[PDB]
């Protein structure tokens, strides 16, 4: 989660389509954050195991 | 100066749109060596303004098609890089899907190119009658081929079954009348056969004099109609040897058609409901489909 | 072998094999195909021969 995920994101950082050139989607940095639960209405909250 | 040599070659190509040969180039500029001329031609072909053609007289160097412009919006690069295969197809035409796959360009880009060319009158879109899926694009100057589009039978991508049936009926009536006249003449067997024989050109002129439809019907079209009649089992065709005459269609050969009666009348199998039954395979003594409680034979006996 | 196939007959008539204009499109090559062409052995051999 600290190094390998970043390396994979760097390997697949850029993705583009053949049609309509000059269009691309570039990934800069990926985060995992802390464990949260999607129970609340569009609100995050720390949840225990 | 190689730049001056290239400029002079381009000027000569402009003067001769059909192309120029090494002999013409040498006659125009004799003080330059063949090696320098070849280097100049190689540079021109590498930069992409000249095209090479191999004719019975040798090699021709023609200026690339750039003055004829139908899509000036954007860049002439894609314009010519589409017009190339547009012209290559020409009479046979090419579908939009094939144009896209050959150009490796987006659908929107190719559609814009085609629309601009059609607005500036360089290409025409015609519906493919063989497969009515997309409209093929052809050159506005070339005549549309009959196989890929058009045809004396097809009218607006619709086959004229009634028209072909009328043609067949009229041809069969004419051949039957001719055979009847030949039989009534009863002058000699060979003369009777020769008179019952009908020539392709003769039946074509007869159909033209009739004038059932407005579209011009060709001798080959009438020949195809007569071949369909033969396949129908009503006329017979014979190839005789005649050097030249009023037909002059085939070299040394002439096709003569005559209406002939069938070999034998309808057989006995067709006279029974069992021979014309579509579920004949499922026939069985004891079951749902049984000859005892059959409906086909019941109605056939009631009639 | 090509010359033999051509001279299979004693007298070869003038063949009407005029080279039709088969100018293919310089299609825009995708990045992957361009990298493949660059890494191909023929491209490297031609680059070495250019010198
Ligand atoms: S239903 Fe009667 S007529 Fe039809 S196939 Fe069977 S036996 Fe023959």
């Amino acid at each position: 989660i600290n190094v390998e995920i970043k390396k994979i994101m760097k390997a697949n950082e850029k993705v583009t389509s053949d049609a309509d050139p000059m269009w691309y989607l570039k990934y800069l940095n990926i985060y995992v954050g802390l464990p949260d639960v999607e129970e609340s209405f569009n609100v995050t909250r720390p949840v225990s195991p | 100066d190689p730049v001056e040599i290239e400029n002079r070659i381009i000027e000569l190509c402009h003067q001769f749109p059909h192309g120029i040969t090494d002999q013409v180039i040498q006659n125009e500029m004799p003080h330059i060596e063949a090696q320098q001329r070849a280097v100049a031609i190689n540079r021109l072909l590498s930069m992409g303004q000249l095209d090479l053609l191999r004719s019975n007289t040798g090699l021709l160097y023609r200026i690339k098609d750039s003055q004829n412009a139908g899509k000036m919006k954007g860049s002439d690069n894609q314009e010519k890089l589409v017009y190339q295969i547009i012209e290559d197809a020409g009479n046979k035409g090419i579908w939009s899907r094939d144009i896209r796959y050959k150009s490796n360009l987006p659908l929107t880009e190719i559609n814009k190119i085609l629309k601009n060319l059609e607005s500036k009158k360089l290409i025409k879109a015609v519906k493919s009658v063989a497969a009515s899926k997309k409209k093929v694009y052809m050159l506005y100057n070339l005549q549309p081929d009959r196989s890929v589009t058009g045809g004396a039978w097809y009218s607006d991508q619709d086959f004229e079954s009634e028209f072909v049936e009328v043609l067949n009926q009229q041809c069969f009536k004419f051949l039957q009348s001719k055979a009847e006249t030949a039989r009534e003449s009863k002058q000699n067997p060979m003369i009777q056969r020769n008179s019952s024989f009908a020539s392709s050109h003769e039946v074509w002129k007869y159909i033209c004099e009739l004038g059932i439809s407005k579209v011009e019907l060709s001798m080959e079209d009438i020949e195809t109609i007569l071949n369909t009649l033969i396949y129908d089992g009503k006329v017979e065709m014979t190839i005789i040897a005649a050097k030249e005459g009023t037909v002059g269609s085939v070299d040394g050969h002439m096709k003569l058609y005559r209406a002939v009666n069938p070999i034998i009348p309808p057989t006995g199998l067709v006279r029974a409901p069992c021979g014309l039954c579509p579920v004949f395979d499922d026939c069985h003594e004891g079951g749902e489909i049984s000859p005892s409680n059959c409906i086909y034979m019941t109605e056939w006996l009631e009639f | 072998e090509a010359a033999n196939e051509a001279g299979d007959s004693s007298q070869d008539e003038a063949e009407d094999d005029v080279k039709q204009i088969t100018v293919r499109f310089s299609r825009p090559e995708s990045e992957q195909a361009r990298q493949r062409r660059v890494q191909s052995y023929e491209f490297l051999q031609k680059k070495h021969a250019e010198e």
